[PDB]
C-alpha cells in the first residue's frame, strides 16, 4: 500500500499519482490548502456537507 | 425508502424532489449546483409537466426553508432505453437559481478514477428519498435515509432477473428489511469520504422492494462524470 492507496495519500478528497507523488486536489467550490492536502471551502453552502 | 431512518435537520440538504401538477412527488433528484438537479432519465415519462422542490423534509408541514423551481431545460441522455433502464441518467436546468440554506446545499461531484477506487470501495453508501416505506404502501411525508452496502458484482448479476449493464451497480442487502422503493426513483446515492458526501449513484430500479435475494440498482455516475459536465456547461 503505497501513495494514494495509503490512507488517500493522507489528501482530504482526490488523490492522483503523478510522476511517483501523490498529488491532492479538491471538488468545485473548495480550494487546496497550503499544505497541498487539505481542501478548504471557497464560500458558503460548499458541496457535500450537511448543513448546520 | 423502505427501513433506515428519517433525515435529521440538515442531513440530507442535497435532496431534491419532482413533484406533478398536483403538487405529489413522484421522483427525487440530487441538487448538483444552484442551475443543475441529476435525475433518472425514466423519472422524465411520469409526469406531463413537472417541477422540482428541495429543502422539504415534511411534505405536511411548512417549515420555511422549500422552494419550487421550474424547469427550463431536461436533458436526457439519448441512450436511455425502457426496456433495460440503460443509460437512466438526466440532468434538469432550472429556470432559477436554488438558494441554498439549511436543508438545501449541492452534492460533490467527485472525480472518475478516485471514485471508482476509493468512494465504490467503501463498505456503504446512502441513498435518500420520500418513496414507499414497504413494497405495498404510500410514499413517506418524511424525507427518509438508508445506509446501503455496495454489493459484489457477481453476486448482484447472479441474483438478477433483467441485465446489469456497466452502467449500473447495486447495493443494499440480501435479506434484510431496508432498501429504496417506488417514488425514491432518480434520487442520491451518496458516498460519505472524511465528512464530504458525494455523489455516486441514482436510485434506478430494483425487482419490488427490499425483496429476498434482490438488491437495489443504481446508475452507476462514475460512468457519466464527463456527460454530466458537458450538460452543465449549456
Ligand atoms: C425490474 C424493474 C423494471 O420494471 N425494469 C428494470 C429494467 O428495465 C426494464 C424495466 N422494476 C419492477 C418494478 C420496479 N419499480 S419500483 O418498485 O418503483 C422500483 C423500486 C426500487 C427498489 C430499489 C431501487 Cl434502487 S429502485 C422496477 O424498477
Amino acid at each position: 500500500r503505497k501513495l494514494c492507496s495509503l490512507d488517500n495519500g493522507d489528501c482530504d478528497q482526490f488523490c492522483h499519482e503523478e510522476q511517483n507523488s501523490v498529488v491532492c486536489s479538491c471538488a468545485r467550490g473548495y480550494t487546496l490548502a497550503d499544505n497541498g492536502k487539505a481542501c478548504i471551502p471557497t464560500g458558503p453552502y460548499p458541496c457535500g456537507k450537511q448543513t448546520l | 425508502i423502505v427501513g433506515g431512518q428519517e433525515c435529521k435537520d440538515g442531513e440530507c440538504p442535497w435532496q431534491a424532489l419532482l413533484i406533478n401538477e398536483e403538487n405529489e412527488g413522484f421522483c427525487g433528484g440530487t441538487i448538483l449546483s444552484e442551475f443543475y438537479i441529476l435525475t433518472a432519465a425514466h423519472c422524465l415519462y411520469q409526469a406531463k409537466r413537472f417541477k422540482v422542490r428541495v429543502g422539504d423534509r415534511n411534505t405536511e408541514q411548512e417549515e420555511g426553508g422549500e422552494a419550487v423551481h421550474e424547469v427550463e431545460v431536461v436533458i436526457k441522455h439519448n441512450r436511455f432505453t425502457k426496456e433495460t433502464y440503460d443509460f437512466d441518467i438526466a440532468v434538469l436546468r432550472l429556470k432559477t437559481p436554488i438558494t441554498f440554506r439549511m436543508n438545501v446545499a449541492p452534492a460533490c461531484l467527485p472525480e472518475r478514477d478516485w471514485a471508482e477506487s476509493t468512494l465504490m470501495t467503501q463498505k456503504t453508501g446512502i441513498v435518500s428519498g420520500f418513496g414507499r416505506t414497504h413494497e405495498k404502501g404510500r410514499q413517506s411525508t418524511r424525507l427518509k435515509m438508508l445506509e446501503v452496502p455496495y454489493v459484489d458484482r457477481n453476486s448482484c448479476k447472479l441474483s438478477s432477473s433483467f441485465i446489469i449493464t456497466q452502467n449500473m451497480f447495486c447495493a443494499g442487502y440480501d435479506t434484510k428489511q431496508e432498501d429504496a422503493c417506488q417514488g425514491d426513483s432518480g434520487g442520491p446515492h451518496v458516498t460519505r469520504f472524511k465528512d464530504t458526501y458525494f455523489v455516486t449513484g441514482i436510485v434506478s430500479w430494483g425487482e419490488g422492494c427490499a425483496r429476498k435475494g434482490k438488491y437495489g440498482i443504481y446508475t452507476k455516475v462514475t460512468a457519466f462524470l464527463k456527460w454530466i459536465d458537458r450538460s452543465m456547461k449549456t
